[PDB]
C-alpha cells in the first residue's frame, strides 16, 4: 500500500494488534486512521494545536 | 462421437469427457495464477487470432432456405427424425392414446378428421383481448356474456365475451352490446392463441335452429393475451337535494350512513345540468345526508351524480364443441342465448320503467 | 391519503402523456415536413 | 360529413324526470341552466352598476 | 413523390398515435409504412379512426399522396401521404361495408 | 398497488 | 365413458350460468343507484374509484417540520432574509 | 501519486460516454 | 398454414385390445391410429407433441411412423395413364 | 409507356415471406368441394376423378387423393 | 404433468427455459442431504423476481424447501425494484433477465439494488460490456445497463438500473462459421472508496502483460466518489477483447479483496482473458449460454456458430441436457474442414419461438 494526502511530512506510525489498523501522525496537527485491508481511511482528526510528536497505542485495545 | 456422447443420457458429465480424452458459477475455471504467469509468458500463441429491396429480402430468406438444405445433407435419422422431422407430404401414421370412445363410435367418414399441431402458447388458457365486430349481414346485435361459438385457430369452442371500449383510451370500460357497424374490443376466456391472429364467430351452429338469417355473426382479430384483465362498469349513486342556499346544498340519499359519506369525502359530484361539485362534510342527525358545495345555486328539481367505477369479471366458461363426438354431428346445442332463455322460462325482458324516453316539450323560459 | 396519492398520480399520468404526444407530433412534422419540402424544392426545378 | 355514416351521427334522445321526483317538474338539464345563469348574471350586472 | 409511380406499396409497421386521447385526431389516423420498392419508411393517413382498425401489421397496404386543399385546423402538415387499400381491398369499400377484408 | 393486478404468488409451505 | 362425465359436468355448469343469466343484476352492476336500491352501507366493504376535486390540507408531521427547520437553518446562516429594506 | 486519476474522472467525456469587413 | 404443422386423415384405425374391451366394456378411452399426408411446417418426431384433432378435442402424440408415399408422383413430356394413381 | 412501367411494375411488389413448403415431395394440394345440399359435390368429385384417373369412383367416401399431373397431386373432399 | 430434475444445480436456467418454453417444471432434492437442506435465500429471491417480472406464474415451494414446482406464466415485465440479498450480487439476478428481457408485454425497466460484484459472479461491465453485444447482435438493439451507484462488498448498497427496451419476436438465427479477428483489447479497472492509485496499478499491470502482443491496448479508469462509491471499500478490473468488423467480444473480469496487491490483480486478469482467447471461438466460455440459448429459441431455421474443443465441458453439456430435457431439441456439432484447430461448428435449429405477449 501506499497511503497518502497528509499534506506535511509525516510522523510517527502504529500497527493495532489485529494488524488491521494504522495511525499516522504528522506536523499537520492532525492523525489520520487507516484500515490496512484496503488502505482505506476512517478519521482525519484534528488533534494538538503544534505537531504531533509520537502515537502508539495500548497492548490489547484499540485505544 | 460427440453428439452421441452428450445425448446419451445415463452417464454423467464428467464421464462424457473423460471417454471423450454448475451454471451458478458464472466465471469459468481458470487455472491456477502461478500455471497461468508461467503459460502466458509466452505471447505467440494466439498471435493470429490478434490482428431492389423486396427482391433483397427474399435473397435474404433464399439465402437462409439454402443454408438449411445445405447444412440439412446431412446423417439420415439425424435429419429425417430428430433434427427437424417429417418436413411435409410425408405419409405417417400418428398414434393417439386415450381418445374417448364416442369418436370411434360414432365414426362417419363424411365428416373430415383434421389434426393441427398446437404451439407452445395456444396450449395455456386465460384472458384473450380481441377487437371485434358484428358481421355486417348477421342481423341481430351481439350481447355481452351471451355466448358465442369462437373459430380460433384450430379450436372451435363456445365462450361468453364481454365487449369493452377504451372511452377516449382512459378506461377499458364495460359495453352491454357490441357496437352496429363498428369494431369493439373483446374479451374472453379461452385458449390463448398468439397475437395479429383472426377468428369468426357464430351464434348458432345446429340445424334445427338454423333459421333463414345469416349465421356467422362476428368476425375479429386477436389484440393481446394475458392472464387477467381489468374492466370497469360504471356506477352512479345518485342523490337529490332537500335543502338549498346559494352555491351549498344539502344532498338526501346517495348514501345510508355518515361513515359512506366519510368515506367518500371530497369527491366531485355533479347534478345533471353539468353543475359541477364536491361533497364537503357528513350531516350529523339525518344520516346519510350531506352538505355539498357546486358551481352556483342548483334546484330542487335535480339530481346530483358521484361517477365511480366497478370492476366487472369476464366468466371462466370454456365448452369446445366436440361435433364429432355426437351420433348427428350437427345438432350441437350449448349454452342458450338470453333471449332463448326468457322465451323457454317465459320470463319478461326486464323493464325499468323510467328507462323509456319520452318526448319532452320546453315550456317557455321566462324569468321575474 | 389515497385521494392526495390518486390526484398526485393522475398529474403526473397527464402530464407524461402530453410530452409524448408532442413529441411524436413535431418529430413527424420536423422529419417528413423537411423530405416534403425537399421533394417540393426538387419538383420546382422541374 | 365527409367521412362519417348517417347511423354514426345519430340522434340521442334526453331523459325524463323520475317519477318518484315528479312533484319538483320538468328535471332541467344543461341548456335549461344556461338560460338561467346567463339571465342571473346579467341582472347581477346590472345591479352592481 | 414516391419516384415515378402514382401510388406506392408498402408494409404496416405500426399504428402511429394509438395512444391519443382524442378521436379522430390527425395524430391518430396516422400510419407508419415501409415502402417495399426502396425500402424508406414514411408516414401515411388513413381516412379516419373508425377505418384505424382495418390495418394493424405487416399488411400490404397502398397509399398515394394526400392533396390538401388549404390550411386545416387540426393538421399535422409534413404526412404526405393517405392510405387507399389494404390487403388489396379499397378501404373505403371496407369502411362502407361493401367488401371485407381478406387474410 | 403492487398486489393490484398479480395473478401468481409463491407458495411458501416452509 | 370419460366424454360422459365431461359433457355432464359441463351441462350441470351450463344450467348454472344460465339460471345467473337470467337472474337479475347485482346493485353493483346497475348504473344509477340510491341508498336503497343496494343493502345498508354496503360501500365500507367495497372499494369503489372516483376522482376528488382538490388535494386535501397536508397532515404536518415530523419529517415536514424537520425539512421546513433545516430550510430555516439554512437561510438563517447564510443570512438569506428577504426583509424590507429602509428607503 | 494518482491524483490525476481523479483529474481525469467522469467531468465532460466520460461522464457522458459511461452510461451507453470588420469596419 | 405456413406456421403450423397440419394433416388432413384418410385413414383411421382404433389400435385397441379386444379382449381388453371385453374386461372394462366399451367405455375405454382407447388407443387411436390416424393415417395421412402432412402439410405446414415439420411436425417434430417426438412423442408427446400436442396436437388438436379439431372436433374430437386436445391430444398429445404417442408414435409416429413414417409410411411410403401411397399415391407418389413419377420421377415437354406427359403424365402416364399407367402413372396416373389414385389412393 | 415509362409511366405505365412504373405503375405496372409496382404492383408485383408484396409482403416478403417465408415459404415453408418444400419443393422435392409437396403434399397433396387439399381441393375442397362446398355446395349448399342438392348440386353437383358428388356427381362432380366422381366425374373428376374419372377423368383424372380413368377410375369409376361410384359411392365416395372421405379424402381423396389422385395424381393430377407430373408433379402436382391433390386431394378430393367434400 | 411437470417435467422432473434433480438437484440445485443450473437453478436459474431452468427457471429461465421454464418460462421460456411454458411448460411446468419440479425440482426435486434441493440439498437434502445437508445439514441446512433447502432452498437458500438468494435463490429463493430469484423465485420473487420471477414473479414480479412474469403474472399469473403459480410457485410452489415445499414445506422442507428441498423441492420447487415452477408452473409458468406469461411474462409482463413492467417497471419494478429488486432489494436482492448480500448473499449474492446483482449479477445473479441481472445475468437470468437477460434471456426474458426482450420477450415481454412491457419494457424491462429494473433497478436492482445490492452487492456490485462478486469473485464467483457477473459484475456491471461483464454484464454490460460481454453479455450486451451478443444479444446486440443476436437481435436487440436498445438495452442497457446503468451504474446509478455501485456497492463492493460486504455491505454493498449499489443500485444497477437494467433497461431493454426492443421487444423483438424471435432473436435471428446466427451464422458465425468464422473465428472473428480481434481489432481492439480494452477495458475498464473501477475502484470503490479506497485511493486513485490503486486503478492505475491495476491498469499497469494488466497492460505491462499486456504489451508483446502487437494489438492495441486501452484501459479505461474509474474511480467512484460520494455517495456513488457504496458502503464498502473495494476495486477490480474487467478486460474485453473487441472484434469491431462484427461485434463480438471476449471479457474477462475480477475483483480484489483484503490484501490484494493491485499489480498482481491486474496481471491475473490480463492473463486470464488471454486464456479465454485461447479458449474461445467467436464466443466466451460464459457468453456461450445464452448465445446457443438465442440460438435455440430463434426462429424454426438452422443457425450455426462456430466453437472450438476446449469449450466443450461438463457445464456445456449439462446446458445441452436440460434443453433438450426441456424442449426437445438437439444441436448438431459438425467439424471444420480445415486442420490446424479442432472447431466444431453447432448448428442448432430453433424451435418456431415467437413472443405472444407483445400487444398487436
Ligand atoms: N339437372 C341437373 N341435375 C344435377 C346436376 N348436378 C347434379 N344434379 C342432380 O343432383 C342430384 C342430387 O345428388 P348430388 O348432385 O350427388 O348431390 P350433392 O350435390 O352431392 O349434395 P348432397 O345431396 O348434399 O350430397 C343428382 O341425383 C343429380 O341428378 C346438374 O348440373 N343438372
Ligand atoms: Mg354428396
Amino acid at each position: 500500500l501506499s497511503l497518502y494526502g497528509h499534506k506535511l511530512p509525516v510522523l510517527s506510525i502504529d500497527i493495532s494488534f489485529d494488524s488491521k489498523m494504522i495511525i499516522t501522525s504528522s506536523a499537520d496537527k492532525n492523525i489520520k486512521i487507516w484500515g490496512l485491508d484496503f488502505g482505506d481511511c476512517h478519521k482525519s482528526l484534528f488533534a494538538h494545536q503544534d505537531s504531533i510528536m509520537n502515537v502508539k497505542f495500548l497492548p490489547q485495545s484499540h485505544n | 462421437n460427440i453428439g452421441k456422447l452428450i445425448y446419451m443420457d445415463n452417464i454423467s458429465p464428467e464421464e462424457c469427457i473423460r471417454r471423450w480424452r454448475d451454471l451458478e458459477k458464472f466465471v469459468p475455471y481458470f487455472d491456477t495464477f502461478e500455471k497461468l504467469a508461467k503459460k502466458w509468458k509466452s505471447v505467440d500463441a494466439i498471435k493470429e487470432r490478434f490482428l431492389t429491396w423486396y427482391e433483397l429480402q427474399k435473397a435474404k430468406i433464399s439465402k437462409q432456405l439454402e443454408i438449411n438444405n445445405i447444412e440439412y445433407q446431412e446423417m439420415t435419422p439425424e435429419q429425417r427424425q430428430r433434427i427437424e422431422g417429417f418436413k411435409a407430404g410425408s405419409y405417417v401414421r400418428i398414434v393417439f392414446e386415450k381418445v374417448p370412445m364416442e369418436f370411434v363410435k360414432n365414426f362417419n367418414p363424411k365428416f373430415p378428421i383434421v389434426m393441427g399441431g398446437l404451439l407452445p402458447t395456444e396450449i395455456k388458457f386465460g384472458i384473450v383481448k380481441a377487437r371485434l365486430r358484428r358481421h355486417r349481414w348477421h342481423k341481430k346485435i351481439l350481447k355481452t356474456n351471451d355466448p358465442l361459438v369462437l373459430s380460433l385457430g384450430w379450436r372451435r369452442f363456445q365462450t361468453l365475451p364481454i365487449y369493452t371500449t377504451t372511452d377516449s383510451r382512459t378506461r377499458t370500460r364495460m359495453l352491454k352490446y357490441t357496437p352496429e357497424h363498428t369494431y369493439c374490443n373483446a374479451a374472453f376466456y379461452g385458449p390463448l392463441c398468439s397475437p395479429n391472429t383472426p377468428f369468426c364467430g357464430v351464434q348458432i351452429v345446429a340445424n334445427s335452429d338454423t333459421g333463414n338469417g345469416f349465421r356467422i355473426a362476428a368476425t375479429g382479430i386477436v389484440e393481446e393475451i394475458d392472464v387477467n384483465i381489468e374492466i370497469v362498469k360504471k356506477l352512479k349513486l345518485v342523490g337529490f337535494p332537500y335543502k338549498i342556499f346559494k352555491n351549498t346544498a344539502f344532498i338526501k340519499d346517495m348514501f345510508s350512513s355518515a361513515m359512506e359519506v366519510a368515506r367518500f369525502e371530497g369527491a366531485q359530484i355533479k347534478t345533471v345540468s353539468g353543475i359541477r361539485g364536491e361533497i364537503k362534510r357528513a350531516l350529523s342527525k339525518p344520516e346519510g345526508h350531506y352538505r355539498a358545495a357546486f358551481e352556483d345555486k342548483i334546484l330542487m328539481s335535480d339530481i346530483v351524480i358521484l361517477r365511480s367505477w366497478y370492476p366487472v369479471r369476464v366468466k371462466k366458461f370454456y365448452n369446445p364443441v366436440t361435433s364429432l363426438l355426437l351420433k348427428e354431428k350437427t345438432e350441437w346445442k350449448g349454452l342458450r342465448l338470453t333471449g332463448q332463455i326468457r322465451a323457454a322460462m317465459n320470463l319478461e325482458t326486464p323493464s325499468n320503467p323510467d328507462s323509456a324516453y319520452h318526448k319532452i316539450e320546453r315550456v317557455e323560459r321566462h324569468f321575474n | 391519503f389515497e385521494a392526495r396519492q390518486r390526484i398526485e398520480e393522475k398529474n403526473k399520468e397527464s402530464s407524461d402523456y402530453h410530452a409524448k404526444m408532442a413529441h411524436i407530433v413535431n418529430t413527424i412534422n420536423t422529419e417528413e415536413g423537411a423530405e416534403k419540402n425537399k421533394y417540393e424544392r426538387e419538383r420546382k426545378l422541374r | 360529413a365527409k367521412l362519417v355514416h348517417d347511423v354514426q351521427k345519430k340522434q340521442h334522445r334526453e331523459r325524463s324526470q323520475l317519477t318518484s321526483r315528479s312533484r319538483y317538474g320538468f328535471l332541467e338539464k344543461h341548456k335549461d341552466y344556461v338560460k338561467r345563469a346567463q339571465d342571473f348574471h346579467r341582472k347581477q350586472s346590472t345591479l352592481k352598476v | 413523390p414516391f419516384g415515378g409511380s402514382s401510388h406506392a406499396k408498402g408494409i404496416v409497421l405500426e399504428k402511429l398515435g394509438i395512444e391519443s386521447k382524442q378521436p379522430n385526431s390527425a395524430i391518430r389516423k396516422c400510419v407508419r409504412v415501409q415502402l417495399i420498392k426502396n425500402g424508406k419508411k414514411v408516414t401515411a393517413f388513413v381516412p379516419n379512426d373508425g377505418c384505424l382498425n382495418f390495418v394493424d401489421e405487416n399488411d400490404e397496404v397502398l397509399l398515394a399522396g394526400f392533396g390538401r386543399k388549404g390550411k386545416a385546423k387540426g393538421d399535422i402538415p409534413g404526412v404526405r401521404f393517405k392510405v387507399v387499400k389494404v390487403s388489396g381491398v379499397s378501404l373505403l369499400a371496407l369502411w362502407k361495408e361493401k367488401k371485407e377484408k381478406p387474410r | 398497488k403492487m398486489m393490484k393486478n398479480k395473478r401468481g404468488g409463491v407458495i411458501d409451505k416452509r | 365413458s370419460s366424454f360422459e362425465k365431461q359433457q355432464i359436468e359441463i351441462r350441470k355448469q351450463i344450467e348454472q350460468l344460465e339460471n345467473e343469466a337470467v337472474a337479475e343484476k347485482k346493485w353493483s352492476l346497475k348504473g344509477e343507484v340510491k341508498a336503497k336500491d343496494r343493502p345498508e352501507d354496503a360501500l365500507l366493504t367495497e372499494e369503489l374509484e372516483f376522482d376528488r376535486t382538490a388535494k386535501p390540507v397536508p397532515v404536518i408531521t415530523s419529517e415536514v417540520t424537520e425539512s421546513l427547520e433545516d430550510m430555516i437553518r439554512r437561510r438563517i446562516q447564510d443570512s438569506n432574509f428577504d426583509d424590507l429594506q429602509r428607503r | 501519486n494518482g491524483p490525476s486519476d481523479v483529474y481525469v474522472p467522469p467531468s465532460k467525456k466520460t461522464q457522458k460516454l459511461l452510461r451507453s469587413e470588420n469596419l | 398454414r405456413n406456421e403450423h404443422p397440419y394433416m388432413l386423415a384418410d385413414r383411421f384405425t382404433d389400435l385397441t385390445h379386444p379382449e381388453l374391451i371385453e374386461t372394462q366394456g366399451l367405455q375405454i378411452d382407447r388407443k387411436v391410429a390416424i393415417y395421412g399426408y402432412l402439410h405446414g411446417t415439420p411436425l417434430p418426431s417426438a412423442p408427446g407433441t400436442r396436437v388438436h384433432i379439431a372436433g374430437v378435442g386436445d391430444f398429445s402424440v404417442a408414435q409416429i411412423e413414417k409410411l411410403p408415399d401411397p399415391c407418389p408422383t413419377p420421377f415437354r413430356k406427359r403424365l402416364d395413364d399407367k402413372d396416373k394413381l389414385i389412393y | 409507356t415509362m409511366q405505365r412501367s412504373s405503375d405496372v411494375n409496382e404492383r408485383k411488389l408484396h409482403v416478403p415471406m417465408v415459404d415453408r413448403t418444400p419443393e422435392d415431395d409437396p403434399p397433396p394440394f387439399i381441393v375442397a368441394v362446398v355446395g349448399p345440399p342438392g348440386t353437383g359435390k358428388t356427381t362432380l368429385i366422381r366425374s373428376l376423378v374419372r377423368r383424372m384417373t380413368k377410375s369409376t369412383l361410384n359411392d365416395i367416401q372421405g379424402p381423396i387423393t389422385v395424381v393430377s399431373g407430373k408433379h402436382r397431386r391433390l386431394t378430393f373432399l367434400e | 404433468k411437470y417435467t422432473t430434475f434433480q438437484g440445485s444445480q443450473n437453478f436459474r436456467l431452468r427457471i429461465v427455459l421454464a418460462t421460456l418454453s411454458g411448460k411446468p417444471i419440479k425440482i426435486e432434492k434441493i440439498r437434502s442431504g445437508d445439514l441446512n437442506p433447502g432452498l437458500k435465500d438468494y435463490e429463493v429471491s430469484f423465485l420473487r423476481l420471477i414473479e414480479s417480472v412474469t403474472n399469473g406464474s403459480v410457485i410452489e415451494i415445499s414445506y422442507t424447501g428441498t423441492t420447487v414446482i415452477y408452473r409458468p406464466g406469461i411474462i409482463v415485465g413492467g417497471a419494478s425494484t429488486h432489494i436482492c440479498p448480500s448473499s449474492k450480487p446483482v449479477g445473479y439476478f441481472v445475468e437470468p433477465m437477460l434471456y426474458l428481457a426482450p420477450f415481454s408485454k412491457k419494457k424491462f425497466s429494473i433497478l436492482f439494488k445490492g452487492i456490485t460484484a462478486s469473485h464467483n459472479d457477473a459484475g456491471i461491465e461483464a454484464i454490460k460490456w460481454g453479455l450486451m453485444p451478443v444479444m446486440e447482435k443476436f437481435g436487440v438493439r436498445e438495452c442497457a445497463l446503468h451504474t446509478l451507484k455501485r456497492g463492493s462488498p460486504p455491505l454493498g448498497g449499489g443500485e444497477v438500473h437494467l433497461v431493454v427496451d426492443s421487444l423483438i419476436a424471435q432473436p435471428i438465427t446466427m451464422h458465425e462459421i468464422d473465428r472473428p479477428i480481434i481489432s481492439s483489447i480494452t477495458g475498464v479497472a473501477y475502484s470503490t472508496r479506497v485511493s486513485p492509485s490503486l486503478v492505475n496499478r491495476m491498469i499497469d499491470g494488466a497492460k505491462k502483460v499486456l504489451k508483446n502482443l502487437q494489438c492495441e491496448v486501452n484501459i479505461t479508469a474509474d474511480v467512484w466518489r460520494g455517495e456513488n462509491s457504496g458502503k464498502s471499500p473495494g476495486w477490480g478490473i474487467t478486460l474485453v477483447a473487441q472484434s469491431k468488423q462484427k461485434g463480438w467480444s471476449y471479457f474477462a473480469e475480477d475483483i480484489g479483496d483484503a490484501g490484494s496487491i493491485p499489480e498482481e490483480l491486474g496481471e491475473k486478469v490480463a492473463c486470464q482473458l488471454l486464456e479465454e482467447i485461447s479458449k474461445s471461438a467467436a464466443v466466451g466460455r460464459n457468453q456461450l449460454p445464452l448465445a446457443i440459448v438465442y440460438m435455440v429459441i430463434g426462429k424454426e431455421d438452422i443457425g450455426r456458430l462456430r466453437i472450438n474443443k476446449e469449450q466443450i465441458d461438463e457445464r456445456f453439456i449439462i446446458l445441452l441436457r436440460d434443453i433438450k430435457k426441456i424442449f426437445n431439441t438437439e444441436v448438431f456439432l459438425k467439424p471444420v474442414d480445415e486442420a490446424d484447430n479442432e472447431d466444431m461448428i453447432a448448428t442448432i435449429k430453433g424451435i418456431g419461438f415467437t413472443n405472444t405477449s407483445k400487444k398487436i
